[PDB]
């Protein structure tokens, strides 16, 4: 419905819900997240905003498993629209992050 | 209307100078634009011109009189650029700065010719100087910077400073100014390249840290988005460092904002060197900073 | 064994915390190798020696082609074995900038072989994206005069 700031919100309210381990949530930002909404900016972050972002990849998603790793990036072949490594995600993520931030001081 | 009218001799040397002040005066700025559009007098009548004009076209007349100084560039080797740059200063003085900006930017491209003509330095200056005031009157902020950018050899650096200076540290002009720089930097940015060369870079970067001065959120904050836009990212993290530091008197809740920052730039870098900001002249690792965070 | 005690455990502070503005810790660390034996110096200086090449190019002002290449082949050798020891590492980073720096200062030789010279002894984060930013707008500064 091009309605592309609530789809975003209510996106958000569903993963604060603590009941996601790691791989209700590696499926959700290559599907949803990363592709629609953070590779187009449209979106005036600062610094805060940008390190709230900064907290729920660090506590909450990674593989711990190693089998989890691998699967994940099979899927990132087959369908290629997120950075291989995702410790080259780590990096892709912070840029867009600071994309988002520069735009709204200057 | 009673003699400039019915009394118009067509390119007469004559009624081609009375004309061309006589509408300036009557407020069309337009209209006597129009007839130095209809000949650049230097060349197309030479610099032979009448008694009372030649008065002013030197310093032998002592009375009221503005247009003196645009007879006075018929005496000089650069005498196209001189010309319409008094032409400019005219229209900037009985305001109608549209007009002035037109004159100076031909101004502008008669001088580059004439580097090959004889044409003084000191002039070249003031020339250029009053290009930069028309742009930031309408605050087209954009041709600003490319004039003293590519002018190195028009000006000297420490004019340069104060330009940007006064744009940096007048509140009134920061906020347009800033914006319109840093966007053209991000476009830049993601070619490969800087969209400023290095001597610029620390011009402004200076110009930058005299706000600082008790610390400050929004001094600091000025300095670290100037940082992070010409990829100097690394130094952009030990700004935000600072903030978190020089002021005791931040609650837990903005440190930690802070800190989660500078932990995240030195971890997506994965070197051995970048792995660490420097406080001071000491090392601060990057598991000493979320040790840090870990203690709030 | 001293040697062993500035290069393997604690980088030179007389190359970290020395003020660039006058350079007058540099210059202890230089004066005070004039106090250490100089009748038997190539016995003892190998990580001192680096140093001692380094400060007698940028202090005094021995800016030769050759002098500038002896060092530079040394120190990649130098930062592969003290980039990963604590405070060493951010020594040499310093040292670095010096030498580039001190180039323009003198006159850059502007050949091939030197421009290969400044990316073989290593850069920062801002370096590598400063070089790329100039050299387009020194380009285009060439064809702004008519």
């Amino acid at each position: 419905r091009e309605d592309w700031g609530q789809a975003l919100r209510l996106l958000l309210l569903l993963i604060e819900f603590p009941y996601l381990p790691k791989h209700y949530l590696v499926l959700l930002v290559a599907k949803f997240l990363y592709p629609i909404f953070l590779l187009d900016d449209k979106k005036l972050m600062d610094e805060d905003s940008v390190a709230t972002v900064i907290e729920v990849i660090e506590t909450k998603w990674d593989d711990a498993d190693e089998k989890s790793s691998n699967l994940y990036e099979t899927i990132i072949e087959a369908d290629k629209s997120l950075p291989s490594s995702m410790a080259t995600l780590l990096k892709n993520l912070r840029k867009k992050l600071n994309f988002k931030l520069c735009q709204a001081f200057m | 209307e009673n003699v400039e009218c019915p009394f118009y001799l067509r390119h007469n040397e004559v009624q081609e100078f009375m004309f061309a002040m006589t509408l300036f005066s009557c407020g069309n700025f337009d209209q006597s634009y129009e007839i130095f559009q209809l000949h650049d007098y230097p060349e197309a009548i030479n610099d032979k011109l009448p008694t009372f004009l030649e008065d002013l076209k030197s310093e032998n007349y002592h009375g009221d009189s503005i247009w003196k100084d645009l007879l006075c560039t018929f005496t000089v080797p650069y005498r196209h650029s001189a010309f319409y740059y008094q032409l400019s200063l005219l229209f900037d003085r009985n305001n109608s700065q549209e007009f002035a900006l037109k004159c100076i930017s031909k101004s502008a491209e008669y001088s580059l010719k004439e580097i090959q003509i004889e044409e003084l330095q000191d002039f070249k200056e003031k020339q250029h100087i009053h290009y930069l005031n028309l742009l930031i009157h309408f605050r087209m902020f954009e041709e600003v910077l490319d004039v003293l950018r590519l002018g190195h050899e028009c000006l000297s650096d420490t004019v340069r400073t104060n330009f940007l200076q006064l744009l940096l540290q007048e509140d009134i002009y920061s906020r347009d100014f800033f914006s319109t720089l840093l966007r053209l930097c991000n476009a830049h940015s993601d070619n490969g390249e800087l969209y400023l060369r290095t001597v610029d870079i620390k011009i402004v970067d200076s110009i930058l840290s005299q706000n600082l001065r008790s610390g400050d959120w929004e001094c600091f904050k000025k300095l670290y988005c100037f940082r992070m836009l010409n990829k100097s990212e690394r130094a952009a993290a030990e700004v935000l460092y600072q903030y978190i530091l020089m002021q005791a008197d931040l609650d837990v809740i903005r440190k930690r904002k802070c800190y989660l920052m500078v932990i995240n730039v030195l971890s997506s870098f994965d070197s051995a060197y970048d792995q660490w900001i420097l406080n001071g002249s000491k090392v601060v690792t990057l598991t000493d900073l979320r040790d840090e965070l870990r203690g709030l | 064994l001293a040697e062993m005690a500035i290069v393997t455990s604690l980088g030179p502070r007389l190359l970290l915390s020395n003020n660039p503005v006058q350079n007058n810790e540099l210059k202890t660390l230089r004066e005070i190798l004039n106090e250490f034996p100089d009748s038997e110096r190539d016995k003892w200086s190998v990580s001192i020696n680096v140093f001692e090449v380094y400060l007698k190019l940028v202090l005094d002002n021995v800016e030769t082609q050759e002098t500038i290449d002896s060092l530079i082949s040394g120190m990649k050798i130098f930062y592969d074995q003290y980039k990963h020891c604590r405070e060493v590492a951010a020594c040499c980073n310093v040292m670095s900038q010096e030498i580039v720096s001190k180039i323009l200062e003198k006159n850059n030789p502007s050949i091939g072989d030197s421009k290969a010279k400044l990316l073989e002894l290593p850069l920062g984060q801002p370096e590598k994206a400063y070089l790329r930013g100039e050299f387009a707008q020194d380009l285009m500064k060439c064809t702004y005069k008519i």
